C-alpha cells in the first residue's frame, strides 16, 4: 500500500545487489599477494619481470606520494593481484594488518649480503611470528643468486665471521646442484635457505608454511613459482575444511 | 516366481471347468453309486463300491510340472457313500501325491540388521540437518551440498521405511484372502507402483548425491576459479534432476512390458539395467575421484606420521564418497548366486544403512568448525 | 649542547608531573562513589547487514539518525538505511585498501580514505544523482586512517607520517598542518562545536589541537601501548581512549589529568573501536576478542557484552540520536544493535 | 534396496501360492 | 635537526605547562552533573518502547 | 610515561668486559618482551639481543654469540647486557628497546629510526 518510496528503495536495492553478486565473483576469482622486502632485494626487478605477463591506457601519471602499489599478472588465466608497498613510513606493525585476507605473502631476501642478511632474518621473524598472519603461507625468494655465486667463488666473504655456524655444517643430503655450480656455492645456498627454515619450522604449527625458491634475478619463471606456490595453498586449505589433512 | 493372481486365475478356470463338468456328466446311478463331488480342489466324479476313483494330479498348482505322474485317490463305500477316513466328517482324500518334490533367516537377519541401521541414519541426519542449519556461521557453498545429501538419505530411510511397511500390508492374510476370493487388494491399486516408483527414486538420488560431492571435491581440488551460483545450481540440477532420467522411464517401461505386481519383482534382468547402469557408473566415477583425492593427500604428506594421516584421510573419505560399495557392485545380480549373493547384500545392506550415521558424526558431530560454534553458543551463554 | 637540552626536558617534565599532582586531591571513583550501579544492559542484535565480501573497517552514521556508510577492505562504500536495512548506493573504491570512512553532517558527501595516502571525497546527490569522486586529496606522505568532515568544505585528515592536516575541499589545499606525534596517527574525534579536535598516536599518548591556529594545547600520558581509537563525551570536555594494553582510559581538559581506567584481568587483547553513549553513561568499546563491551564513565564496571561476531570488531558508532548502535567487525557483517 | 526387495517378495509370494494351496486343501 | 625539535618540544612543554588546570573533583561534579541531566533522554541506558522504537 | 634510561657505557680497553643496565618505567616490565639494538657510527640501527617476558627464551645476533649475555629482573624492573671480550668493532651506541604490544612474539619496529618505546642510548667505545 505504500508504494512510491518504499517501492523505488526496494527496486534500487535489489539493482545494488545485482551489482555486488556480479562483483562477488571478481573479487572472489583473483588472488591478492603481498611483496615484501627491502631496498637492496631487487623487488623492482622482481615487478617488472612479473609485469611483462600483463582515454589513454598509459597511467605514468600516479601521484608524487604514490601509497599502495599494484601489479596484475595473469597466469593460466587466475589473475593475480600483487601489492607492493610503496611510499610509507618505517614501522609496519599497524598497516599490516590490513594483509590478513591474502594468499601468500611474498617475501624477498638478498642473500649476498651477508651484513644485511640477519636484519632479514630478524624481519622474517617478525612476519611469521605476527597474530594477523598466523595463517598467512610465505613464499621466499632468495634474490640475487648471480651475486652469490660470483662471491664465494672469488674470496673475501668470511660467512663464518657473520654467521659462527657455516664451519660446523654440511651440504643438505637432499641439495640438488645446478649442472655447473660448485660445492661452496651450494653449500651456502643450502645454508642460507636452513637459515630461514629454522625459523620456518620453528612455531607455525600447520596452518601455513613456507615456500623457498632460489630466483636469480630476472628469472622468467618467478611468476610460475608464484602460481604453483597459490595453487599448491589453496589445496591444502580446501583439504583443511574438509579436515582430510 | 509363481505369482499368486497366476494361480488363483488358473483355480478359477478350472472351477468353472469343474463346473460345467457336472452338469455334462451323466451319473450313471447304478447300483450303490456315488454322485459327483467337488472338494474345491479336484472334480472327483461318480464312483462305484469299491471302487479307487483315480484323478489325475490337477493343475493350476505352483509347481504342478514337479509331479507330471500321480492320481489323486478317493474311493467309495460298498454301498456307496464316499468312504471317508476313519469314518470322518469327509470322504478319505490323501494328497501326498501330487506335493512339493533356507532364505527365510538370513533375509530376517538382513532386515533387522538394516531397519536398525536406517532409524540410526535418520535421526542423526534430522540433528545434523538442524545442527547445520540454525548455525548461520555454517552456510557455505560446501555446507549447501552436505544438507542435501542428508536430505537425500532422510529421503532414503522414509522410501525405505515406507517400502517395508507396504510389503508387509500387502502380503498378510487379510490382503491375501481378498486376492484368493474375489477382490483386488494393495496389489492391484497405484499406490503399490508409486511407493515402489518413490523408492527407486531416493535410491538414485543417494547414489547421485554422493557423485556430487565427489564432483565438488575434485574441483575445488582441481581447477577451481568458477561462478558458485551458477554451479550450485548445476549441482541442484544434477543431483534431484538427472536420476529423475532414468527413473522416469524405469516406471514408462514397467507399465507397459512388465507389469506383474506392484513393481517389486526384477524377473526380466533388461528392465533392472535403467537404474543398475547410471547407479554402476556414479559409483565408478566417484572411485576415481577418491583415488585422484588420495593421492593427492598422500603427496601433500609426503611434500612436508605419513601411514596413520593417510589411514585417516581414507577411513574418513570412504563415509563421504561412497566407494564402500566398489568391491562388490560390479559382481552383477546375473552371475551372483549362493553365498556371494548373501555376502554381496549383507555388505549393501548393513554399510549403506549406516553410511548415514557415519557421515553425520564425520562430518556434522566431529567437525572443528561444529564444535567451535557450539563452543562459542557456550561461551555466549556463559553471560547471558 | 644536547645534554643540557635532555636534562632541561626531563626537568620541565617533573614540573609537570608536580603540577598534575597538585589538583589530584580526590580521585573520580571518589567521588562517584554514591551513584547507582547502571546495571546489566542486555542488546540484541534488531538489524543485521550483509553484502560486504570482505572485512569493514569503518563507518560512519549520517546526521539524520537514519544513513550509515561502511568500508571495507572489499573496495566498495555501501550506504545502507537501518530502518529497513536497505542498501541506498554501492560507490566502487578506486583503492581496494581503505581503513576509513565519513558522512557529511548534510547527507551530500561521503569521504574515504586508505594506504593510498588519498581521501577521497564522493558527492552523494548531483543532477544526475550519481556518485563521482568530487576531489582527491593528496599530500600525505602515508597511510591514512581518519576522516572526519569537521564542515561541507573541510576535512582533518590523520596519516601515518605522524601529522595531521585540514583540507579545503574547494582548492584541496593543505591550509593547515598539525604536527607534533612522533608515531602513526590513528584516530580522530572532533568535538561538538567543530572547533577543537583531539588525535591519539601511536607514541602511546594523546593530544587536543585548536583546527583554526594548528598548535597543540596539551598533551596527555599515561597509556603503555599504541592508541587505537579515540572519542569525544557529548560536552565537550572529555574523550575516552583506546589502546592495544587492553585497558581504555578516561581523559579530561581542564583538569589535563587522567579520571579512569577501564580494565580486567579477563580482558587481554585490545580495543579497536570507542564511542560514547548520548548521556555519556555508557562507553560502548570495540575489542579483539570478536566482542564490544558496554562500559559506563562513572562506575567503570562493565555491565554489558555486544557478543555477536565471529571476527574482530573494527568499527563502532553510537547514533546522534541515541536509539541504535551499529558494530562492523572482520566477519563483513555490520549490525545494529538496540 | 532393489535387489533385496526382489528376494522378499519373491519368497513372500512364492509361500503365498503354497497359503493359497493349502487353503484350498485344509477345506476353504 | 636534532636541536631544533629539542627547541620545539621545550617550547611545546613551556606552553603546555602555562594553563589554569582545574580540580579533578570540580570536572568529576561537572561530569556526574551532565550524566544525570541526560539520564532520562539516553534511548540505551533507559530503553524506548518497542512501538517508539524504529527498530523492530 | 613510558621511559627507558640506560648506563654503563664507557670507554673500555679491547677484552674488556662492560655492563650495561636499563631501568624502565611507565609500563608493567613483566608483561613485554625487551630487545639491545645497538648503531655503530656511520651505519644503520642493528638488533643485538632479545629476551621474552618470563626470560626463558633469549637470542643474539651471530656478531656476539658467545660473549654477550642478557638478563632481566621483573621485580626490579631492569634490563640487563653483560658484555664480554669487547672487540673494536662493537664499538655503537646501545639502546633498550621494548616490544610494542604486551603478551606477544612479533617484535615490530624496535630496529626503527623512530621508534617511540625505546631509549635514548647509552655511548660504549672500544
Ligand atoms: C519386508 C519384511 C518381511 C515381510 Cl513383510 C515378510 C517376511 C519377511 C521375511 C521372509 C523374509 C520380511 Cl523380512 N517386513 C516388513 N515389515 C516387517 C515387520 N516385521 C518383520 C519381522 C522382523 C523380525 C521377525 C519377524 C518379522 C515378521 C515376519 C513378523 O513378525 O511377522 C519383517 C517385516
Amino acid at each position: 500500500t505504500l508504494s512510491a518510496e518504499d517501492k523505488a528503495a526496494v527496486e534500487r536495492s535489489k539493482m545494488i545487489e545485482k551489482q555486488l553478486q556480479k562483483d562477488k565473483q571478481v573479487y572472489r576469482a583473483t588472488h591478492r599477494l603481498l611483496l615484501l622486502g627491502a631496498d637492496n632485494s631487487g623487488k623492482s626487478t622482481i615487478v617488472k619481470q612479473m609485469r611483462i605477463y600483463h582515454q589513454q591506457d598509459v597511467l605514468r601519471t600516479r601521484v608524487k606520494t604514490s601509497g599502495i602499489f599494484e601489479t596484475k599478472f595473469q597466469v593460466d588465466k587466475v589473475n593475480f593481484h600483487m601489492f607492493d608497498v610503496g611510499a610509507q613510513r618505517d614501522e609496519r606493525r599497524k598497516w599490516i594488518q590490513c594483509f590478513n585476507d591474502v594468499t601468500a605473502i611474498i617475501f624477498v631476501v638478498d642473500s649476498s649480503d651477508y651484513n644485511r642478511l640477519q636484519e632479514a632474518l630478524n624481519d622474517f621473524k617478525s612476519i611469521w611470528n605476527n597474530r594477523w598472519l598466523r595463517t598467512i603461507s610465505v613464499i621466499l625468494f632468495l634474490n640475487k643468486q648471480d651475486l652469490l655465486a660470483e662471491k664465494v667463488l672469488a674470496g673475501k666473504s668470511k660467512i663464518e665471521d657473520y654467521f659462527p655456524e657455516f664451519a660446523r655444517y654440511t651440504t643438505p643430503e637432499d641439495a640438488t646442484p645446478e649442472p655447473g655450480e660448485d660445492p661452496r656455492v651450494t653449500r651456502a645456498k643450502y645454508f642460507i635457505r636452513d637459515e630461514f627454515l629454522r625459523i620456518s619450522t620453528a612455531s607455525g604449527d600447520g596452518r601455513h608454511y613456507c615456500y623457498p625458491h632460489f630466483t636469480c634475478s630476472v628469472d622468467t619463471e618467478n611468476a610460475r613459482r608464484i602460481f604453483n606456490d597459490c595453487r599448491d595453498i589453496i589445496q591444502r586449505m580446501h583439504l583443511r575444511q574438509y579436515e582430510l589433512l | 516366481t509363481v505369482s499368486l493372481w497366476e494361480t488363483v486365475q488358473k483355480w478359477r478356470e478350472y472351477r468353472r471347468q469343474c463346473q460345467r463338468s457336472l452338469t455334462e456328466d451323466p451319473p450313471p446311478a447304478t447300483d450303490l453309486f456315488c454322485n459327483r463331488t467337488f472338494d474345491e480342489y479336484a472334480c472327483w466324479p461318480d464312483g462305484e463300491p469299491g471302487s479307487f476313483v483315480n484323478v489325475s494330479c490337477p493343475w493350476y498348482l505352483p509347481w504342478a510340472s514337479s509331479v507330471p505322474q500321480g492320481h489323486v485317490y478317493r474311493f467309495c463305500t460298498a454301498e456307496g457313500l464316499w468312504l471317508q477316513k476313519d469314518n470322518s466328517s469327509l470322504p478319505w482324500r490323501d494328497l501326498s501325491e501330487c506335493e512339493e518334490s533356507s532364505p527365510e533367516e538370513q533375509l530376517l537377519f538382513l532386515y533387522i540388521i538394516y531397519t536398525v541401521g536406517y532409524a540410526l541414519s535418520f535421526s542423526a541426519l534430522v540433528i545434523a540437518s538442524a545442527i547445520l542449519l540454525g548455525f548461520r556461521h555454517l552456510h557455505c557453498t560446501r555446507n549447501y551440498i552436505h544438507l542435501n545429501l542428508f536430505a537425500s538419505f532422510i529421503l532414503r530411510a522414509l522410501s525405505v521405511f515406507i517400502k517395508d511397511a507396504a510389503l508387509k500390508w500387502m502380503y498378510s492374510t487379510a490382503a491375501q484372502q481378498h486376492q484368493w476370493d474375489g477382490l483386488l487388494s494393495y496389489q492391484d491399486s497405484l499406490s503399490c507402483r508409486l511407493v515402489f516408483l518413490l523408492m527407486q527414486y531416493c535410491v538414485a538420488a543417494n547414489y547421485y548425491w554422493l557423485l556430487v560431492e565427489g564432483v565438488y571435491l575434485y574441483t575445488l581440488l582441481a581447477f577451481s576459479v568458477l561462478s558458485e551460483q551458477w554451479i550450485f545450481r548445476l549441482y541442484v540440477s544434477i543431483g534431484w534432476g538427472v536420476p529423475l532420467l532414468f527413473v522416469v522411464p524405469w516406471g514408462i517401461v514397467k507399465y507397459l512390458y512388465e507389469d506383474e505386481g506392484c513393481w517389486t519383482r526384477n524377473s526380466n534382468m533388461n528392465y533392472w539395467l535403467i537404474i543398475r547402469l547410471p547407479i554402476l557408473f556414479a559409483i565408478g566415477v566417484n572411485f576415481l575421484i577418491f583415488v585422484r583425492v588420495i593421492c593427492i593427500v598422500v603427496s601433500k604428506l609426503k611434500a612436508n606420521d605419513i601411514k596413520c594421516r593417510l589411514a585417516k584421510s581414507t577411513l574418513t573419505l570412504i563415509p563421504l564418497l561412497g566407494t564402500h560399495e566398489v568391491i562388490f557392485a560390479f559382481v552383477m545380480d546375473e552371475h551372483a548366486r549362493g553365498t556371494l549373493r548373501f555376502i554381496k547384500l549383507f555388505t549393501e545392506l548393513s554399510f549403506t544403512s549406516f553410511q548415514g550415521l557415519m557421515v553425520a558424526i564425520l562430518y556434522c558431530f566431529v567437525n572443528n568448525e561444529v564444535q567451535l560454534e557450539f563452543r562459542k553458543s557456550w561461551e555466549r551463554w556463559r553471560l547471558e | 649542547e644536547l645534554d643540557q637540552l635532555r636534562q632541561e626536558a626531563e626537568q620541565l617534565k617533573n614540573q609537570i608531573r608536580d603540577a598534575r599532582k597538585a589538583c589530584a586531591d580526590a580521585t573520580l571513583s571518589q567521588i562517584t562513589n554514591n551513584i547507582d550501579p547502571v546495571g546489566r544492559i542486555q542488546m540484541r542484535t534488531r538489524r543485521t547487514l550483509r553484502g560486504h565480501l570482505a572485512k569493514i573497517y569503518a563507518m560512519h552514521w549520517g546526521t539524520d539518525s537514519r544513513l550509515l556508510v561502511s568500508a571495507s577492505q572489499d573496495g566498495k562504500l555501501i550506504i545502507w538505511d537501518s530502518y529497513t536495512t536497505n542498501k541506498v548506493h554501492a560507490i566502487p573504491l578506486r583503492s581496494s585498501w581503505v581503513m576509513t570512512c565519513a558522512y557529511a553532517p548534510s547527507g551530500n558527501y561521503v569521504a574515504c580514505g586508505g594506504l593510498d595516502n588519498i581521501c577521497s571525497i564522493y558527492n552523494l546527490k548531483t543532477r544526475e544523482g550519481n556518485v563521482r569522486v568530487s576531489r582527491e586529496l593528496a599530500g600525505h606522505t602515508g597511510y591514512l586512517s581518519c576522516c572526519r568532515f569537521l564542515d561541507d568544505n573541510q576535512i582533518v585528515t590523520s596519516s601515518g607520517d605522524t601529522t595531521c592536516a585540514l583540507w579545503d575541499i574547494e582548492t584541496g589545499q593543505q591550509t593547515t598542518t598539525f604536527t607534533g606525534h612522533t608515531g602513526d596517527v590513528m584516530s580522530l574525534s572532533l568535538a561538538p562545536d567543530t572547533r577543537l579536535f583531539v588525535s591519539g598516536a601511536c607514541d602511546a599518548s594523546a593530544k587536543l589541537w585548536d583546527v583554526r591556529e594548528g598548535m597543540c594545547r596539551q598533551t596527555f600520558t599515561g597509556h603503555e601501548s599504541d592508541i587505537n581509537a579515540i572519542c569525544f563525551f557529548p560536552n565537550g570536555n572529555a574523550f575516552a581512549t583506546g589502546s592495544d594494553d587492553a585497558t581504555c582510559r578516561l581523559f579530561d581538559l581542564r583538569a589535563d589529568q587522567e579520571l579512569m581506567t577501564y580494565s580486567h584481568d579477563n580482558i587481554i587483547c585490545g580495543i579497536t573501536s570507542v564511542s560514547f553513549s548520548k548521556s555519556g553513561r555508557l562507553l560502548l568499546a570495540g575489542y579483539d576478542d570478536f566482542n564490544c563491551n558496554v562500559w559506563d564513565a562513572l562506575k567503570a564496571d562493565r555491565a554489558g557484552v555486544l557478543a555477536g561476531h565471529d571476527n574482530r570488531v573494527s568499527c563502532l558508532g553510537v547514533t546522534d540520536d541515541g536509539m541504535a548502535v551499529a558494530t562492523g567487525s572482520w566477519d563483513s557483517f555490520l549490525k545494529i544493535w538496540n | 534396496e532393489g535387489t533385496f526387495t526382489s528376494d522378499v517378495s519373491s519368497y513372500l509370494e512364492g509361500q503365498a501360492a503354497k497359503e493359497f494351496i493349502a487353503w484350498l486343501v485344509k477345506g476353504r | 635537526a636534532s636541536i631544533a625539535q629539542a627547541r620545539k618540544l621545550v617550547e611545546q612543554l613551556k606552553m603546555e605547562a602555562n594553563i589554569d588546570r582545574i580540580k579533578v573533583s570540580k570536572a568529576a561534579a561537572d561530569l556526574m552533573a551532565y550524566c544525570e541531566a541526560h539520564a532520562k533522554e539516553d534511548p540505551l541506558l533507559t530503553p524506548v518502547p518497542a512501538s517508539e522504537n524504529p527498530f523492530r | 610515561q613510558v621511559q627507558l634510561q640506560e648506563s654503563g657505557g664507557g670507554l673500555v680497553q679491547p677484552g674488556g668486559s662492560l655492563r650495561l643496565s636499563c631501568a624502565a618505567s611507565g609500563f608493567t616490565f613483566s608483561n613485554y618482551k625487551m630487545n639491545w639494538v645497538r648503531q655503530a657510527p656511520g651505519k644503520g640501527l642493528e638488533w643485538v639481543s632479545d629476551i621474552s617476558q618470563s626470560g626463558a627464551s633469549i637470542s643474539y645476533t651471530g656478531s656476539v654469540k658467545g660473549r654477550f649475555t642478557i638478563s632481566r629482573d621483573n621485580a626490579k624492573n631492569t634490563l640487563y647486557l653483560q658484555m664480554n671480550s669487547l672487540k673494536p668493532e662493537d664499538t655503537a651506541v646501545y639502546y633498550c628497546a621494548r616490544c610494542p604490544a604486551p603478551f606477544t612474539r612479533d617484535c615490530f619496529d624496535v630496529t626503527s629510526t623512530t621508534y617511540a618505546y625505546r631509549g635514548q642510548g647509552t655511548q660504549v667505545t672500544v
